[PDB]
């Protein structure tokens, strides 16, 4: 079959492992990455390291065992200051950061041979959203579409995530306070504001905003909530095209947050391979059943107290 | 508190001729007279009588935000307006002068409710509330021994946008965008009903003199008719292809004048819907109408739209249209629609309702040049200024009129040299100049604390007829009068209680 | 022109911004009106998340564009 290995903390490099764990088990992402070949053979760049990762866990003697991304980790440093260190970074911000970082890599690959087209990390995570924004006087609709590599979504307690999603795109009414400056009537009136997704992703990766700001104390918590994640995830669009989608999808990884607290904690990346699941905890590999991912899904009770909890999903488009 | 802001308005003195849209209508039978609530804030008073080259009688100016709906009361002498400045305001209708200013309202106020028999007023708006006002009360000037209270109807979800009471002040109804219509008795402040139809907001309500029946505009597309007494909507009428936003019935109730986004008014039999009178393709969206009701075969009706222009249609004959040209018209003036500052923070360029363009001096509050329909961004190009300046004010053009706001937080902001400015300047050589504080001077100039033992900032002067403004940010106004009148003594008291310390500074004190 | 954030708990407040203003002027306009100090924030939009030094015009945001607010889990 294939290799499972675990991968060496290096100070506090969880927020790394974790995320590269998810996304080696993202099938597409990481076959279009053992495909890289560089079109400037000459430098070394964050995907060529991550490439090189790759083929060393691809192409391992042995079923299971341990790496040290020794030169990831160097390369990750080297690149962005904000990770320079050996403080506990976010998972989220890292993946953004390493995705983006290969889009534009990749880019100026294309830009290169020429001497606005996507790059197989959009292939595989970019969806579309339409916005719509109705103003309550003049009726007016106005429509604008953007690009997502995933979706932030806001939480409540004891909801599963399809929920969530159904929150994410809910009409709010903007209003009071946040009134809508329309440009038929000049003027700041109420609106309807709605959006909804235009374009599925080959893979979707939720975000989990687990975190509440008290105003008042000046600082945030960590929200440990129960919420549920299914392992298929079914998403469509309304009427309005040539072709309506009606897609499922399926849980591949989740990249989970341990901890009471938004300041400090650990990570660890649950993963699908032929049809069981395995945890990656940085060096630690164990598989688990299904029934243990709920663990994860938050606390009922005691929320204040520590937590294991889901923070990054990604379903992957049934194939 | 909030931030008290500082705002001006570049016009004439006096404006004879709506400057936006107007969005409700009053007409007094017996002085043979049309009020119209403007979006450019100005609410006015024509004669509706054959041939005067000017219908024009007169403006009256408080409110300093749309002027939203009014209600005409005691026998034509009293007009009430709402405002989405947040205020009611009383006026004495035979004089045009603003008697008082109710603040109770947090938000817009959208919609207001006469109840002709019990002398009744009613407002309501986004902040989802209702006040009941006793109209006597509200105009009588003699020393009362009870305290001013007042009732409010509670219950609404979300914002209210129409609202209606019948002759006896039985019943009264606000139309939403929470979609139910809600019904409460306004002498005993209770509720009697919820009603659940519409699919989307509702922005008209009429009811019959006996509170039994209803009729509401929506636009979800649907006018409806509802038994009070039965509680249920017995009719659902689908004449128009987008919102509904006017109704008007007749003497009987059993025609309804529907009007809307999709520029179409028609008459209709509720007793028999086929039969519909296509009476008039208004040249944009119909925001309210006004029947003349001379006659039981109802002569005319005057039409409200977006556009500043007013419309009465006669009724005469009773799916091509009745009538195609308007049987009177009330002239309208221009609208400013697109507003650009050049990078100099001095310039702004316009284009109005009329595709004309002009060039407007912001700092010296006046128009410079007239260009007359050219092409507005190539304009924008043709007059293109490499240099940085930091912004220091922000423009408004909800009222049609440009309206210049002044915030504490970048009124500073702008450092330029006198000769940049364009100043004569013609001792030595020229310095570094303010252009905020330049402007504030110039505003206030006729306030006599300004002056130091020379007056104003020296190098420009503002029309001395140009309006001020004091305001919360995004809240109430404070206080506003005419450039040249601060020299007043009445006016010197208010500036005192409501120019803030911030502009103080500047102005009196002589800071940077 | 009008932006809009999407805030932590789904909530939309609007911001008046200009081209020009950097992403540090966009999380100050966030703090008044949310509290949240601006080296808390993270503000993604078309997938990326926006640097303190660079502006709007930088990453093409238009009025109605809609701004992402997240914080952090450390770990
Ligand atoms: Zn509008």
């Amino acid at each position: 079959n294939e290799h499972y290995f675990g991968l060496v903390n290096f100070g506090n490099t969880c927020y790394c492992n974790s995320v590269l764990q998810a996304l080696y088990f993202c099938r597409p992402f990481r076959e279009k990455v053992l495909a890289y070949k560089s079109q400037p053979r000459k430098k070394e760049s964050l995907l060529t390291c991550l490439a090189d990762l790759f083929h060393s866990i691809a192409t391992q003697k042995k079923k299971v065992g341990v790496i040290p991304p020794k030169k990831f980790i160097t390369r990750l440093r080297k690149e962005n200051e904000l990770f320079d260190n050996y403080m506990q970074q976010d998972a989220h911000e890292f993946l953004n950061y390493l995705l983006n970082t290969i889009a534009d890599i990749l880019q100026e690959e294309r830009k290169q041979e020429k001497q606005p087209d996507p790059t197989w990390v959009h292939e595989i995570f970019q969806g579309t959203l339409t916005n719509e924004t109705r103003c309550l006087t003049c009726e007016t609709i106005s429509s604008k579409d953007e690009d997502f590599l995933d979706l932030s979504v806001d939480v409540e307690q004891n909801t599963s995530i399809t929920h969530c999603l159904r929150g994410f795109s809910n009409t709010e009414t903007l209003c009071s306070e946040y009134k809508y400056y329309c440009e038929e009537c000049r003027s700041k009136q109420e609106a309807h504001k709605r959006m909804k997704v235009k374009k599925l992703p080959m893979i979707l990766a939720l975000h989990l905003k687990r975190f509440k700001y008290m105003d008042q104390l000046h600082r945030y918590t960590k929200l440990s909530y129960r919420v549920v994640f299914p392992l298929e995830l079914r998403l469509f669009n309304t009427s309005g095209d040539a072709t309506n989608p009606d897609r499922m999808y399926d849980l591949v990884a989740v990249v989970v947050h341990c901890g009471s607290g938004p300041n400090r904690g650990h990570y660890i990346a649950i993963v699908k391979s032929h049809d069981f699941w395995l945890l990656f905890d940085d060096d630690i590999v164990e598989k688990i059943d299904a029934q243990a991912i709920e663990e994860f899904y938050g606390l009922t009770s005691d929320i204040s107290k520590n937590s294991e909890s889901g923070y990054i999903l990604f379903y992957q488009s049934r194939d | 508190r909030r931030k008290v802001q500082v705002s001006y308005v570049i016009r004439d003195e006096v404006e004879k001729y709506n400057r936006n849209g107007v969005n409700a209508l009053q007409l007094d039978p017996a002085l043979n007279r049309l009020f119209t609530a403007g979006r450019d804030s100005i609410i006015r008073i024509w004669s509706v009588n054959q041939h005067k080259q000017d219908p024009y009688i007169a403006s009256m100016e408080h409110h300093t935000d749309w002027v939203n709906d009014i209600v005409l009361c005691c026998n034509g002498k009293t007009l009430i307006s709402a405002s989405s400045d947040t205020t009611v305001k009383v006026w004495n209708a035979h004089k045009g002068f603003c008697m008082s200013t109710l603040r109770t309202h947090k938000d817009y106020v959208k919609a207001l409710a006469y109840a002709k028999d019990k002398e009744l007023v009613a407002s309501a708006g986004l902040d989802r509330q209702i006040f009941l006002w006793d109209v006597n009360t509200l105009t009588a000037l003699t020393a009362s021994n009870n305290t001013v209270t007042t009732s409010s109807l509670s219950g609404n979800k979300d914002s209210i946008y129409s609202l209606a009471m019948n002759q006896l002040g039985t019943i009264i109804v606000s139309g939403s965008t929470e979609k139910v219509l809600r019904v409460w008795d306004p002498r005993t402040c209770a509720k009697l009903m919820k009603l659940k139809g519409h699919t989307d907001n509702v922005k008209a309500l009429l009811l019959n003199r006996d509170g039994t029946q209803c009729l509401s505009g929506s636009s979800d597309g649907t006018i409806r008719l509802w038994s009070l007494g039965q509680q249920r909507c017995i009719a659902t009428y689908r004449v128009h292809d987008e919102g509904v936003w006017a109704l008007q019935v007749n003497d009987a109730f059993t025609h309804v004048y529907s009007g809307g986004r999709d520029r179409k008014i028609y008459c209709t039999d509720l007793r028999n819907p086929d039969i519909r009178v296509l009476i008039c393709e208004e040249k944009a969206p119909v925001l309210k109408m006004e029947l003349d009701r001379s006659a039981d075969p109802p002569p005319a009706i005057w039409v409200a739209t977006t556009k500043s222009t007013v419309n009465k249609w006669t009724l005469k004959g009773i799916i091509t249209p009745l009538c195609t040209q308007p049987d009177q018209v009330i002239k309208g003036g221009a609208s400013i629609i697109q507003c650009h500052i050049f990078n100099d923070k001095r310039h702004i360029l316009t284009k109005d309702t009329n595709n004309n363009v002009a060039y407007w001096d912001v700092l010296k509050a006046c128009k410079v040049e007239d260009l007359g329909k050219v092409d507005f961004e190539d304009e924008i190009k043709k007059r293109f200024k490499m240099v940085y300046v930091p912004n220091w004010f922000s423009v408004d053009l909800k009222t049609g009129m440009l309206t210049i706001t002044l915030d504490e937080s970048d009124c500073f902001a702008a450092w330029v040299s006198a000769k940049d400015a364009g100043f004569s300047s013609p001792d030595g050589s020229d310095p570094k100049l303010n252009l905020g504080g330049l402007l504030l001077q110039a505003l206030l100039e006729y306030w006599p604390r300004t002056h130091v033992n020379q007056k104003g900032n020296g190098y420009f002067q503002v029309p001395p007829h140009t309006p001020v403004i004091f305001g919360e940010a995004g809240g109430r106004t404070l206080f506003r009068l005419l450039c040249r009148d601060s020299g007043g003594e009445t006016e010197s008291m208010l500036l005192n209680e409501t120019v803030p310390q911030w502009v103080i500074d500047i102005t009196v004190d002589k800071n940077m | 022109m009008q932006i809009f954030v999407k805030t932590l708990t789904g909530k939309t407040i609007t911001l008046e911004v200009e081209p020009s203003d950097t992403i540090e002027n966009v999380k100050a306009k966030i703090q008044d009106k949310e509290g949240i100090p601006p080296d808390q924030q993270r503000l993604i939009f078309a997938g990326k998340q926006l640097e303190d030094g660079r502006t709007l015009s930088d990453y093409n945001i238009q009025k109605e564009s809609t701004l992402h607010l997240v914080l952090r889990l450390r770990g």
